[PDB]
């Protein structure tokens, strides 16, 4: 429980638990109560920090990104490079972490992976810091043209 | 406090913004007090008649300027989906929580709508989504008790 | 939690996989790839 609110708020630094409510010495009694304490301060200190936060969506084309990059690094037409890198085994494409090729591992070989940096997105520039400081994903969702 | 113009703070000088005030629009003259004595806003939700392409998202923020009554982050809702949409993602009545903008009175207040990145003059965003609108429409649920 | 939650836009890399897509070797998804003009991610995303 403690982990799923470090979670829950980017705050990891938060210590609810501590030891310890069990006592060598005496029954370990009192433990459970003890215990029963730091989770009323936890659900206490949650309530009191929680916020119904500006909820929003953003849709993203990863061909836009590719396309997109810089003249320095290598950007290219995603349809392209993906029947290119289709007919031949060897085929390569982007700057690194927006790369796309095939499948490093032994498994994945014969697999085709698109890349994309999170970062190169610069989603932070949507709405103006303030409001957003912690910008948390609800959830992803995939739609293939 | 009917005016429309760029923003106050720092972070949102480029972001141009609209507002309402509640009283202004006279709401109370729809229906006769008897039988409403207060009127208390249950939900806010959006709705833009502009003109985007596919894979395009709309950028904006509904505040409210007292956040005198309180609720932890209802103050404020993001608007992504542009055609009506309340704010955040699957609405919720028989929520737990309150909504962003429940409980406010219609009687008093300002409401602003901001859009990042408004200018043109500096390379924004949303310079050609705002250039569609016709104008903003609110659909605002209240309550008579 | 639902996957990917609690995740930080700043940084991190994101990766799409399409398994069988060689054509040099006979795989199922040589014809469903050749046909993709791009991929398209909906980003849920929070603010607080």
């Amino acid at each position: 429980a403690e982990q799923a609110y470090r979670w829950e708020l980017n705050d990891d630094s938060a210590r609810f638990i501590k030891p310890g409510a069990w006592q060598g010495t005496y029954a370990g009694l009192l433990a459970g109560e003890t215990l029963m304490l730091s989770l009323a301060q936890m659900e206490d200190a949650h309530l009191k920090r929680d916020k119904r936060a500006l909820e929003v969506e953003r849709t993203v084309s990863l061909a836009e990104v590719y396309a997109g990059l810089p003249k320095d690094n290598g950007p290219f037409s995603l349809a392209q490079e993906i029947d290119k890198l289709v007919s031949q085994g060897s085929g390569s494409a982007g700057s690194g972490n927006n790369n796309l090729a095939f499948g490093a591992g032994t498994d994945t070989k014969t697999s085709l992976q698109a890349s994309v940096s999170f970062a190169d997105l610069k989603i932070r520039e949507d709405y103006p810091a303030s409001l957003g400081k912690i910008r948390r994903i609800k959830q992803i969702s995939v739609t293939l043209p | 406090n009917n005016n429309l113009a760029f923003g106050a703070g720092t972070d949102t000088k480029t972001s141009l913004q609209a507002s309402v005030s509640f009283a202004d629009l006279k709401i109370r003259e729809d229906y006769p007090a008897s039988l409403g004595k207060i009127r208390r806003i249950k939900q806010i939700s959006v709705t833009l008649p502009a003109l985007l392409g596919p894979y395009q998202d709309v950028q904006a923020i509904l505040s409210y300027g007292d956040k005198a009554g309180l609720a932890n982050g209802c103050e404020a809702l993001a608007v992504s989906h542009g055609m009506n949409d309340s704010g955040q993602f699957q609405l919720d009545f028989n929520d737990g929580k309150f909504l962003p903008f429940e409980g406010i009175a219609i009687d008093q207040g300002t409401l602003t709508l901001s859009f990042p990145n408004a200018s043109m003059p500096e390379k924004g965003k949303q310079a050609t989504m705002l250039k569609t609108l016709n104008d903003i429409i609110l659909h605002i649920r209240y309550t008579i008790k």
